[PDB]
Formats: C-alpha cells, structure tokens, sequence
C-alpha cells in the first residue's frame, strides 16, 4: 500500500 | 510521540511531513531534491521537492541528510 512515486519533468 | 524534528515536503503540491529519523537519504539533483524515507511495514516511500519550495531552514537539514 505505502510507497508513492513522483514524476517531475526535469 | 516523537521527540525529533519533522520536515515538511511539498509532494507535487501536497504538504507531507516526515520525521528526520525516518529520512534515509536525501539526494539533491540540482533544482529538484529527491529523498528516500522509511515509513513502516517493511516498505518505505520517496519524494522530490524544488529548491524554491523547500524552506532554507529545512533545506539545511536536508544537507545533513544528504547521502
């Protein structure tokens, strides 16, 4: 359940 | 209750708060600062904030956890 992910366009 | 200092992170716009004792390793990639934190239950989490969004007072703390 726990464990998020990011996704920023560098 | 925890007796440590908590760090607030702007996760994609959301305001998260992780305890300094939970912070595993912080890695500044430049404008974006990625960090790994231990949550619990065997699994952990991660996040990435910007230099502008992260307050200097907390940013300096991230420097200490910079691995």
């Amino acid at each position: 359940g726990e464990g998020e992910e990011e996704g920023e366009e560098y | 209750g925890s007796h440590m200092a908590t760090v607030k992170f702007k996760y994609k716009g959301e305001e998260k708060q992780v305890d300094i004792s939970k912070i595993l390793s912080v890695g500044r990639y430049g404008k974006l600062i990625h960090f790994l934190y231990d949550l619990g239950g065997g699994k952990a989490g991660m996040g990435m904030v910007s230099e502008k969004d992260a307050p200097k007072e907390l940013l300096q703390m991230l420097e200490k956890q910079k691995k």
